């Protein structure tokens, strides 16, 4: 969790039952042939990510699994997974939100948003719904800057929020329903609002302004 | 006549392809200071200790891990030099402990004698210090990893001279942690040599533990019995009593290592 | 003849026509607007050729630093020893305020392939390996989707587009670093590792991936080398200023009041860039405090810079700051500056890799400062000792990761101090 | 048939979990041999 050691409990310790399905080991095979013969450590970080696709979380299991199909250290293992913010090391929720909050989303108003969530789920930053349904972060800029305020849920980018658009946005969640991911303000990607400012003419075919000799 | 020649302070000296800028001030008998760098191992640049001026170059270089260039002159005692290890010096004992009268390494640590040598002689920092919590590692090696400067000289001595891939750093930032992340005893017969190579007091020994200061301690050098290596040794003895035994370089025999039961 | 003012950049030669995803961005909405065109003849070209195109050009590094990329690409052009030599794609945008990657890989990924390509044939490399962020996992199955349409096509591959050169495309995800788009710490990600910087030398163009040549080129860099070759370096020259060269991928954030991103002639005025594209700063050009112009580790400027102000590298080196990655995040008079900044530094904080003294104590200590600052419970003598502090990270890191978290605080200090020591004044009073 | 007014990008829409790595298994077949170090691991 917040720790960066690791503490058997009856929940997460080497004995926690985890291994790769069968089709996830098929997966794993084409991860590890992108890379050179005699460098198969770099597929740690790819098959350490499946294994967290496939259990929601990296127990410590998982971790000495995915060191014995890489035959690499162990240790070297733990210190990825502690390194890189996106594994999870305790359960999560079935929908892991995430709120950026960095300046440029601050700027226009993450704060609400934020306010907002947590006011619909009951819950702090960094707790879990009594239903494990919902776990709320914040966390740095997510490259959708443009596109403020803005939060992530599992995969999916949910942009030019307002505090009624993810309370919509949960309450679809809470009905079983994944809502559709982009901007809700009434664009559909990063064109400025209220018209497009360039690339209104048709764009150029094959071979337009080709220098000769080609 | 391969050699190249640069210039410490202006003096030529003529070393071999490869050097580093820290090797070349060594050949006119100047140590940088480091605390990452070990000659017997991989090298880290990542202490900043070393920070050099190359005369005409604006950017301090990493002595320990830069080649020494044809031509070079290394200004080991320049203003820009000084200033470089001063504000090093700075970070490394932002979060430090104030722990030396309780610290084993008090009297024969690296940080206390250079930052005496190379550091300012006060501080600015006016914040709350970091504290981390202790890693159980065995019943040799006790650690205060609040004293730890992630200097990484204990990984890679148990990576690449005792073979074990137990030590790692866990976290990230200011929160980086050295250990084993899991509960584990760093148990090789090399391990007590994790405690010499440390450069403060975060990993010391636990059955010498608060018996001795380093300066009432007088030095005998002597060899081991344990087996039939002859490694050299010196056994620190005080008011007739025997306190510990430490390694003594031999290059041809021990180099700088002792095995723990020697130890 | 040597055109003076810049900007108004005009739809025929805007090089990413899909910013907006608008059109089709699978392979055969891509081919329709000119991509994968005569490829086969720009590889049998030869790398020389592609080079001297990139040289002729002016291209720089659009990945935040700015190096000229044609230069860059040829340390590359030497003859292969026994190692296999690699291009790196650097798709992990971490940058606050940055998010012009992301437009290109949704929406015109087979751009993207295709610099890969043609970049990769100028180096020689066999292959190329995209990192993209973790968080980008719908752009990142959208290029996958693109790569494998490029794979059916016979374009890349085995005899990539009829050339006999054999080139493979592989995309790595990361798993939430900013640090990994470091272009040394990116390989070492690659490799399996902790995303923790190299020094150098050796440089990756000797060591890289795995050990061996490789070239880190930034995703915009790439995408724009097949229409510099097609169109010549002469063609993407005539844009900007001399050694300014080209057009440039602007993302406008913050208190603006269509926040978007647009493809602009490089060295166009700031104050023309908002007005045009952006709708303006919110309340208005006098409601204007600061602006942050090429991402989070580019120095801010006050509102009197950035009236007359051009957007390339030299006009902005001259303000004391930076193009950046060229985001430009715009503050108004409401803005909170010293919260803005003191934001940014926490940034920094929770992206240090920790490797390197200056930068795992030193943003940790400008951190604490910082929220005294917010706070105002400091005293002005801490005002010069911060700035030194800046001074001691920046030039003594192993990565340019310490700088950047040490120019936003001397931008701040720079530009605002009388904002500074009017907080503390307040803070004295109101506890005295 | 010049419509510049839609959003065509919304495949994504309908990506699943294991989406990117089984475009990667996909992908496999179409892929050259790698090269070797030489050896197994640099433990090797
Ligand atoms: C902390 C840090 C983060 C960086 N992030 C990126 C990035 O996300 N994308 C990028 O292209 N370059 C990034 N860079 C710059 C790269 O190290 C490198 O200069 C760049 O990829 C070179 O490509 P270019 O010459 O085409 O710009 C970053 C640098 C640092 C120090
Ligand atoms: S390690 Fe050195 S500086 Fe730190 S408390 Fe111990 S003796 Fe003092
Ligand atoms: S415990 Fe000692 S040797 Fe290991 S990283 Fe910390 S200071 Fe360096
Ligand atoms: S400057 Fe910071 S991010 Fe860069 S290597 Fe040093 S500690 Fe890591
Ligand atoms: S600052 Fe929030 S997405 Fe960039
Ligand atoms: S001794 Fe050179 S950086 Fe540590
Ligand atoms: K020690």
């Amino acid at each position: 969790g917040a720790l960066f050691v690791h503490r058997d409990t009856p929940e997460n310790n080497p004995e926690t039952p985890f291994d790769f399905t069968p089709e996830n080991y098929k997966r794993i095979e084409a991860i590890v042939k992108n890379y050179p013969e005699g460098h198969k450590a770099a597929a740690v970080l790819p098959v350490l990510d499946l294994a967290q696709r496939q259990n929601g979380w990296l127990p410590i299991s998982a971790m000495n699994k995915v060191a014995e199909i890489l035959q690499v250290p162990p240790m070297r293992v733990y210190e990825v997974a502690t390194f890189y913010t996106m594994y999870n090391r305790k359960p999560v929720g079935k929908y892991h939100i995430q709120v950026c909050t960095t300046t440029p989303c601050m700027l226009r108003n993450s704060d609400s948003i934020l306010e907002a969530i947590q006011k619909k789920l009951g819950i702090k930053v960094g707790e879990t719904t009594p239903d494990k349904l919902f776990t709320l972060i914040e966390v740095e800029c997510l490259g959708a800057c443009v596109n403020a305020p803005m939060v992530q849920i599992n995969d999916n980018y949910y942009e030019d929020l307002t505090p009624k658009d993810i309370e919509e946005i949960i309450d679809e969640l809470k009905a079983g329903k994944i809502p559709k991911p982009g901007p809700r303000s009434g664009r559909f990607s990063c064109e400025p609002a209220g018209g497009l400012t360039s690339l209104t003419e048709p764009p150029k075919g094959p071979g337009f302004g080709v220098q000769a000799g080609l | 006549s391969n050699l190249i020649e640069v210039f410490v302070d202006g003096q030529s000296v003529m070393v071999e392809p490869g050097t580093t800028v820290l090797q070349a001030c060594e050949k006119v008998g100047m140590q940088i200071p480091r605390f990452c760098y070990h000659e017997r191992l991989s090298v880290a640049g990542n202490c900043r200790m070393c920070l050099v001026e190359i005369e005409k170059a604006p950017k301090v270089v990493a002595a320990c891990a830069m080649p020494v260039m044809k031509g070079w002159n290394i200004l080991t005692n320049s203003e820009k030099t000084k200033k470089a290890r001063e504000g090093v010096m700075e970070f490394l004992l932002a979060n430090h402990p104030l722990d030396c009268p309780i610290c084993d390494q008090g009297g024969e640590c690296d940080l206390q004698d250079q930052s005496m040598m190379f550091g300012s002689d006060r501080s600015r920092f006016l914040e709350g210090k970091r504290a981390v919590e202790d890693k159980n590692i065995g019943p040799l090696v006790k650690t205060i990893m609040t004293r730890c400067i992630q200097c990484t000289r204990c990984i890679r001595f148990a990576s690449e001279i005792a073979g074990v891939d137990d030590l790692g750093t866990t976290g990230r930032g200011n929160d980086m942690q050295v250990g084993t992340y899991i509960e584990k005893m760093f148990m090789s017969e090399l391990s007590g040599n994790i405690i010499d190579i440390c450069p403060v007091g975060a990993l010391t020994s636990k059955p010498y533990a608060f018996t001795a200061r380093p300066w009432e301690t007088r030095k005998t050098e002597s060899i081991d019995v344990m087996d039939a290596v002859g490694s050299n040794i010196v056994v620190s003895t005080r008011t007739g009593e025997v306190m510990r035994i430490l390694p003594r370089m031999h290059e041809d025999i021990n180099e700088e290592w002792i095995s723990d039961k020697t130890r | 003849p040597k055109k003076t003012s810049f900007g108004s950049l005009k739809d025929e030669d805007r090089i990413f026509t899909n910013l907006y995803g608008r059109h089709d961005w699978r392979l055969k909405g891509a081919q329709s607007r000119g991509d994968w065109y005569k490829t086969k003849e720009i590889l049998l070209k030869g790398p020389d050729w592609i080079l001297g195109e990139v040289k002729t050009s002016g291209l720089r590094g659009r990945g935040g630093a700015g190096f000229p990329t044609g230069l860059k690409w040829s340390f590359m052009n030497k003859p292969s020893d026994g190692r296999p030599k690699y291009l790196v794609v650097n798709a992990d945008e971490g940058e606050p305020g940055t998010c012009k990657d992301r437009e290109i890989i949704r929406h015109d990924p087979h751009k993207l392939v295709e610099g890969c390509l043609v970049g990769g044939r100028a180096m020689g490399a066999r292959a190329a390996y995209i990192y993209i962020r973790g968080e980008f996992y719908n752009e990142a199955s959208n290029l996958q989707v693109a790569i494998r349409e490029a794979y059916e096509a016979g374009l890349i591959g085995k005899n990539a587009c009829g050339s006999g050169y054999d080139f493979d495309v592989f995309v790595v995800r990361g798993a939430g670093a900013y640090i990994c788009g470091e272009e040394t710490a990116l390989i070492e990600s690659i490799e399996g590792k902790q995303g923790k910087p190299r020094l150098k030398p050796p440089f990756p163009a000797d060591v890289g991936v795995f050990g061996c040549p490789t070239t880190v080129a930034n995703v915009e860099t790439v995408a724009v080398s097949p229409t510099i070759c097609r169109r010549g370096g002469a063609w993407f020259a005539s844009f900007g200023r001399e050694r300014n060269s080209g057009t440039k991928l602007f993302n406008i954030s913050g208190h603006v009041n269509n926040p978007c991103t647009v493809e602009e002639e490089m060295s166009v005025p700031l104050k023309e860039l908002i007005e045009k594209h952006a709708g303006g700063v919110t309340g208005g050009w006098d409601n204007l405090l600061a602006v942050i112009p090429g991402g989070s580790s580019t120095p801010l400027i006050p509102k009197s810079v950035c009236e007359t102000v051009l957007m390339d590298f030299d006009a902005l080196i001259q303000a004391q700051t930076g193009l950046g990655t060229a985001a430009v995040i715009v503050m108004d008079r409401s803005t909170d500056i010293v919260k803005a900044i003191a934001r940014l530094i926490e940034f920094y904080k929770h992206e240090s890799c920790g490797q390197c003294t200056p930068c795992r104590e030193g943003v940790d200590w400008m951190n604490k400062v910082m929220a005294r600052f917010v706070r105002g419970d400091a005293r002005p003598a801490e005002i010069d000792s911060l700035w030194e502090i800046s001074k001691q990270i920046e030039g003594h890191t192993i990565c340019a990761l310490g700088d950047g978290a040490a120019w936003p605080v001397q931008g701040l200090i720079r530009h605002f101090r009388p904002e500074l020591e009017e907080r503390m004044q307040q803070f004295a009073q109101q506890h005295q | 048939p010049f419509d510049n007014t839609t959003y065509k990008n919304l495949q994504h829409h309908d990506y699943s979990t294991y989406t990117f790595l089984d475009l990667n298994l996909d992908l496999s077949k179409f892929r050259m041999p790698q090269p070797s170090s030489g050896r197994e691991s640099p433990r090797h």
